[PDB]
């Protein structure tokens, strides 16, 4: 009885860790992946100033 | 005072069981009330030996056991449900899922100890207890798991009371769930252990009865059970009423078991229910293997001994007489080796609606048979480890498992020792 209470424990353990790695694994990954478009549009937007600033430049 | 305390655990256990009180009850005058409305004082001589007295009512000295409520609430609601003592009924609520270990390791160990104070609330009060009963399956889980459990805690308990066990087998041909051989392998170790007498009752042999012997097409658990009562209230006639016989159950045991292992008897009856049966019939009769519940052929082995008891009035050197025709006529099924190993006794009480009747008990080596049925099909899930993970689960091991089928396969070659000697 004793083996099946700590099997029955180790299940649940190994199940809450599983999904506990799962669950912030995921959240990194899609941190990450918005953080990564956003920086490509910041970085146009840079490109942006520079197109404004070639301009005066011509003036 | 020679006190008998019965205990039925799960399903089959308690059906039987509870057919068991209403036959007997019915023999010595016991009304569903607990009243007695009998004819004669024979009757109440030895009506302590099952019955507690209490308002001039009796109360069987019964423990009713299960891991669910469902056939006990059945039990109380029967016909003779209100004689049972009310604090006997020890039951729990979450079931046994026909599994060994649940009866036996987990479910059926948080209510063992309930059980146990019951039984020494029994036992306290008889002036000499002689032993135990338990009716049960060997194939589900209570009754087997929770049984065995409960015959191992009375050993420790009470180490010098004999321990009977009346067992239904399994068999596929009336089957329940593909466990069965699992729980039945696992059972059958612990009875070589903890009994004195283990009476195998098959229900192959059972079925095969109903069906061929007594014309029913589809026989019920009800039909069945019914040769079980019957078979039970002979075999415990010469304990219930006077007449030759004043043996108690050690002394019936020392008789019957040469060996410590090998007390696992193969009972029959006669006649198998207007013509009253002549005492040539009813000999015959209880030697063919057409009126035996074990499902196992006399033929294919030999008997250790024999005990028959013949119930209602008729001529004794007559049975004594054709007692000597049928040994004759199987003289090489008989070890030689056991002077006298074939016994009878009478009693002038016949049960219900027959004017006389007899209840054969043989220890013979063909039960062997059985066993290896059992453990054919044991081996046959075994060797791919099928269904094991509703027992494993339950803490139990593999290693388990193989210790408890090769405990199986010593029995058995135990037996064909004997049969060759
Ligand atoms: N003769 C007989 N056998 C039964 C009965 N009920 C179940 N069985 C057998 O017992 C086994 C199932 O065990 P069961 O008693 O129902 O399980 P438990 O309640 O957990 O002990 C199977 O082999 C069935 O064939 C019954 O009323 N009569
Ligand atoms: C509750 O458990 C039991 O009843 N156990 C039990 N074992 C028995 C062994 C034999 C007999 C006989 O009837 C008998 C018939 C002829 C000669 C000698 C004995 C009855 C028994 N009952
Ligand atoms: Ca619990
Ligand atoms: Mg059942
Ligand atoms: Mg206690």
């Amino acid at each position: 009885i004793q083996k099946a209470i700590e099997e029955n424990n180790n299940f649940i353990k190994m199940a809450k860790e599983k999904l506990a790695q799962k669950m912030e694994s995921n959240k990194e990954n899609r941190e990450a992946h918005l953080a990564a478009m956003l920086e490509r549009l910041q970085e146009k937007d840079k490109h942006a100033e520079e197109v404004r600033k070639n301009k005066e430049l011509k003036e | 005072m020679r006190e008998i305390v019965h205990i039925q655990a799960g399903q089959c256990g308690n059906q039987i069981g509870a057919k068991f009180w209403e036959v007997i009850s019915d023999e010595h005058g016991i009304d569903p009330t607990g009243s007695y409305h009998g004819d004669s004082d024979l009757q109440l001589e030895r009506i302590n030996v099952y019955y507690n007295e209490a308002g001039n009512k009796y109360v069987p000295r019964a423990i009713l056991v299960d891991l669910e409520p469902g056939t006990m609430d059945s039990v109380r609601s029967g016909p003779f449900g209100q004689i049972f003592r009310p604090d006997n009924f020890v039951f729990g609520q979450s079931g046994a899922g026909n599994n060994w270990a649940k009866g036996h390791y987990t479910e059926g160990a948080e209510l063992v100890d309930s059980v146990l104070d019951v039984v020494r609330k029994e036992s306290e009060s008889c002036d000499c207890l002689q032993g135990f009963q338990l009716t049960h399956s060997l194939g589900g889980g209570t009754g087997s798991g929770m049984g065995t459990l409960l015959i191992s805690k009375i050993r420790e308990e009470y180490p010098d009371r004999i321990m009977n066990t009346f067992s239904v087998m399994p068999s596929p041909k009336v089957s329940d769930t593909v466990v069965e051989p699992y729980n039945a392998t696992l059972s059958v170790h612990q009875l070589v252990e903890n009994t004195d007498e283990t009476y195998c009752i098959d229900n192959e042999a059972l079925y095969d009865i109903c069906f061929r012997t007594l014309k029913l097409t589809t026989p019920t658990y009800g039909d069945l059970n019914h040769l079980v009562s019957a078979t039970m209230s002979g075999v415990t006639t010469c304990l219930r009423f006077p007449g030759q016989l004043n043996a108690d159950l050690r002394k019936l045991a020392v008789n019957m078991v040469p060996f410590p292992r090998l007390h696992f008897f193969m009972p029959g009856f006669a006649p198998l229910t207007y013509r009253a049966l002549t005492v040539p019939e009813l000999t015959q009769q209880m030697f063919d293997s057409k009126n035996m519940m074990a499902a196992c052929d006399p033929r294919h082995g030999r008997y250790l001994t024999v005990a028959a008891i013949f119930r209602g009035r008729m001529s004794m050197k007559e049975v004594d007489e054709q007692m000597l025709n049928v040994q004759n006529k199987n003289s090489s099924y008989f070890v030689e080796w056991i002077p006298n190993n074939v016994k009878t006794a009478v009693c002038d009480i016949p049960p219900r609606g027959l004017k006389m009747s007899a209840t054969f008990i043989g220890n013979s080596t063909a039960i062997q048979e059985l066993f290896k049925r059992i453990s054919e099909q044991f081996t046959a899930m075994f060797r791919r480890k099928a269904f094991l993970h509703w027992y494993t689960g339950e803490g139990m091991d593999e290693m388990e498992f193989t210790e408890a089928e090769s405990n199986m396969n010593d029995l058995v070659s135990e037996y064909q020792q004997y049969q060759d000697a």
